[PDB]
């Protein structure tokens, strides 16, 4: 999923979710 | 910071919006890499007031260019400071001084 | 058809980072030849010691903060990447840091090793600005020669840094007259040294003439 | 001014000192002017302008390569390319381009 | 039309005007010389301007 | 003089080289064009051969009347014509700018491929 | 310097012939008629050409990138246009250099 | 972090007896100049031999005098007699003696013998004698030294005449890029070396690293 010759580090990532259902062990 | 300047640097750096300034004078009481808190003057609170003033740096944030906007504080423990006075640098910027 | 040798003839300390070295007598054009060949070998070829990684307990990655210090992570490492070590007797070696209270956190603070020396102790690292603040930290050392960047080279939580090992910082030469018996063609070769502490100038100039001597090996040929 | 400056600093008043060769020792034959002045590094990296290309994806109605570094695309060959082609003579070349 | 297009200039120009440039009263003036190997000689090992 | 004065001069404008051509020979309006481009051409410094404008003002004149057709297919009907010794035939020659020469070619191809493709088709 | 003499030419002195009819003018002849002071030449041209569907060698002449006589099957129409085209553009952009 | 890079690449090529071309591959980044330089330095400026330095002519009084029946002058002979290679045995000062009549080419296979000298080109011209009656008797000076000496730095009838001791004639090197295995930052040396004919070229390189390497010593361990 990365695009070819990116690379770096992980520094942040967030969850976006409405009023639905369901949810997920990480989230 | 330019060895050879034309003395516009420090109006540039105020005015764009970049740094953290003062509100109130008072004294430094706590500081680390991501806040500041100062201790207002007895001549300049309002009656009923606790007095503290806090202040939250941004950290590691992408610009619409994809590049770095960064915060640093450049004041030390227990130091007095007056009003308008700059307490942290932003990006390109060197003790209040526009530096490219 | 013979030729005068020369010879080391005094060492001169201005201080414990600065030095001159005498070397005589010489022959006609000899100096010159001689002032540049050192002066290119000692600049690129000589062994030290650096430090190569990091580990902090609760940090993750170098664009991080950690509560009550001073310093984001990576000013840390760009403070950590000019400490001056002597080692003997190994290429590698781990040391411990902790750490408590306000102040600063300077090299005099690292554990006690017996066959590691740290020759400028207040070098300084952090600061610690909360009564309630602890640092721990583990660093490693290696041994190697020229500029090595962490890319080229290649757990979360094991942070790597750049590697210059070179100890050597400046080089200067002069050539002047010699005062001989009875003859006035011959001159004296002085060499002014500017280091880091961490290299005797004796055993540079010696390691250098060394690695010239056995590079010139290839050219008695057949 | 600029040279009573440098006249307190203890340096040559015309601005021109003596070089040596790096390589081979030598003193060049002119004194020449050393200084510092101030330098940018400007967005325009290298990193964000290589491309190339073999085979890849192609358009829809016309069956030809797409376009742009961001979906892996080819490079034009317009209107005045093909009359350097023809001023040159070389009928292969540009047959090998417009068809296979 | 007919002239050239690979022409030197701006650096290359520079140095073979310095070369071929004189002066009066220059180190090592009024010799005989061989041949120009011996004038490179004299160059290189600082006898001659 | 400039960058119009070359533009006005390759398009036939009428302020005569008509004149010059049905007066005193196509010989010399070669001549006289090929002098008026390069008095403007030679005052920055430019060099040009005086082959490839004489190029294109051959490529300028390239019909005839005697309505108007190639001045090649007459030239070959006279010549088949008098090859059985009949009574050949008499024109005039013509002159247009580059613009309507592009225009006026035995190929619609080209022409739809120049400008102007709903006229032309 | 590098076209075909179209019609009689002679040396200046009466009935003394210099060049032949129908030669190439190359830098031996240039200076051969120079020292001579030859008054003016005739020589072909492209324009006075009666080949139809193209043109023919010695009209047009010497091939200005090469040195010799220009070759069979060459596109001379795109040369000539570029040829002309190019100094207008070049004239463009080094205005602001003054 | 001791070990350097040794070459293992070595290119011999000889274009005439005396002119020779020789490639060394791979080095260390940097260290071709450092060897380059030393090595044309101490060729330059420090190998022993010897020369011609004095010349007597019976006739000639003066640098600018004119003596019949030769078609050169004084200056075109003592340019003859600067390029008169010899070779001296045991000894480091000869005078050798040169007596000419006739008319032709007079070259260098007209001095008086005298072994433990030798010549190395017999056929080296010297002059040329137009006219029966004149005759030439000259006297020559050869000695031994290092480099080259003008004659302005030391100014009977005696001309002084440059001297060239060293038998290098020419000597030029070059550096180009070499690589080993992806590892593309290394060096190559070319060597162009032309002598005078009295020692072969590999002779002379291996006399200057040899003196070179002598100097080192007392630190080498």
């Amino acid at each position: 999923r990365v695009p070819n010759g990116v690379s770096g580090t992980v520094i942040d990532v967030q969850v976006f979710t409405r009023d639905g259902v369901e949810k997920d062990k990480r989230a | 910071k330019p060895l050879v300047g034309t003395g516009m640097e420090r109006a540039v750096a105020v005015d764009s919006g970049v740094t953290a300034v003062a509100k109130r004078g008072g004294v430094v009481q706590y500081v680390d890499a991501s806040r500041i808190v100062i201790k207002v003057n007895e001549d300049e609170m309002y009656p009923g007031e606790a007095g503290i003033d806090i202040y939250n740096l941004t950290k590691y944030t992408r610009s619409n260019q994809n590049t770095c906007i960064n915060q640093m504080p450049c004041v030390s423990l227990g130091e007095p400071v007056e009003r308008g006075d700059v307490l942290a640098d932003g990006p390109s910027t060197d003790l209040g001084e526009l530096a490219l | 058809t013979e030729f005068l040798k020369p010879r080391l003839v005094d060492i001169e300390q201005v201080s414990s980072t600065h030095a001159k070295v005498t070397l005589e007598p010489l022959e006609r054009g000899f100096g010159h030849t001689l002032g540049n060949a050192l002066r290119r070998i000692l600049l690129s070829s000589m062994p030290g010691c650096a430090v190569t990684e990091v580990e902090i307990d609760g940090v993750l990655h170098e664009y991080s903060t950690k509560e009550g210090v001073q310093e984001d992570i990576l000013e840390i490492l760009l403070n950590l990447k000019g400490l001056a070590v002597r080692v003997q007797g190994k290429d590698e070696v781990i040391l411990t840091l902790n750490k408590s209270g306000i102040g600063p956190v300077t090299a005099a603070d690292i554990t006690h090793d017996g066959d590691v020396e740290i020759v400028k102790p207040q070098h300084v690292i952090c600061h610690l600005t909360d009564e309630n603040a602890s640092i721990s930290m583990r660093i490693k050392v290696q041994r190697g020669r020229g500029y090595v960047p962490a890319s080229t080279r290649i757990p979360i939580g094991r942070l790597l840094v750049d590697a210059c090992y070179s100890p050597v910082e400046r080089i200067a030469y002069n050539v002047e007259a010699a005062r001989v018996e009875q003859r006035t063609d011959l001159d004296k070769l002085v060499i002014e040294m500017e280091t880091n502490g961490t290299i005797d100038p004796e055993e540079a100039i010696r390691r250098a003439a060394t690695i010239l001597a056995e590079q010139l090996e290839a050219f008695v040929d057949l | 001014e600029i040279k009573e400056l440098l006249k307190l600093g203890d340096l040559p008043t015309s601005g021109q000192i003596r070089l040596y060769d790096g390589r081979t020792g030598e003193q060049f034959e002119r004194p020449v002017t050393v200084g510092y002045m101030y330098m940018l590094k400007l967005n325009h990296l290298v990193d964000d302008k290589m491309h190339a290309r073999s085979t890849g994806s192609y358009s829809l109605v016309t069956q030809q390569p797409l376009g742009g570094k961001a979906q892996f695309g080819g490079q034009r060959f317009g209107e005045m390319e093909v009359w350097a082609l023809e001023a040159y003579g070389a009928a292969y070349t540009l047959q090998e381009m417009l068809t296979v | 039309n007919g002239e050239p297009i690979i022409v030197p200039s701006q650096d290359v120009v520079l140095g073979l005007y310095y070369m071929t440039r004189d002066c009066v009263n220059a180190k090592g003036e009024g010799m005989v010389l061989t041949g120009p190997k011996e004038a490179e000689r004299l160059y290189r090992s600082g006898l001659a301007s | 003089g400039g960058l119009p004065r070359v533009a006005d001069l390759f398009e036939a404008r009428r302020p005569a080289p008509h004149d010059i051509l049905r007066l005193r020979g196509v010989h010399a309006v070669t001549r006289y064009i090929v002098n008026e481009v390069q008095d403007v051409y030679r005052l920055q410094g430019v060099k040009i051969n005086d082959k490839h404008i004489e190029v294109i003002v051959r490529q300028m004149l390239r019909k005839a009347t005697i309505e108007q057709v190639e001045y090649s297919r007459v030239k070959i009907a006279n010549r088949e014509l008098e090859a059985n010794g009949k009574v050949g035939a008499t024109y005039s020659r013509d002159l247009l700018g580059i613009t309507k020469a592009s225009l006026a070619t035995e190929s619609f191809i080209s022409a739809a491929s120049f400008q102007e493709t709903t006229r032309v088709l | 310097l590098g076209r075909v003499t179209a019609e009689d030419v002679l040396k200046p002195g009466t009935a003394d012939i210099l060049v032949p009819r129908n030669t190439l003018l190359h830098e031996q002849w240039c200076d051969l008629l120079e020292e001579n002071s030859v008054d003016a030449v005739k020589v072909r041209s492209v324009v006075s050409c009666d080949t139809d569907f193209g043109v023919c060698a010695h009209c047009y002449g010497r091939d200005l990138a090469r040195g010799h006589i220009i070759n069979k099957g060459e596109a001379i129409g795109v040369i000539a246009a570029q040829s002309i085209g190019e100094p207008g553009t070049q004239l463009t952009m080094r205005t602001f250099h003054i």
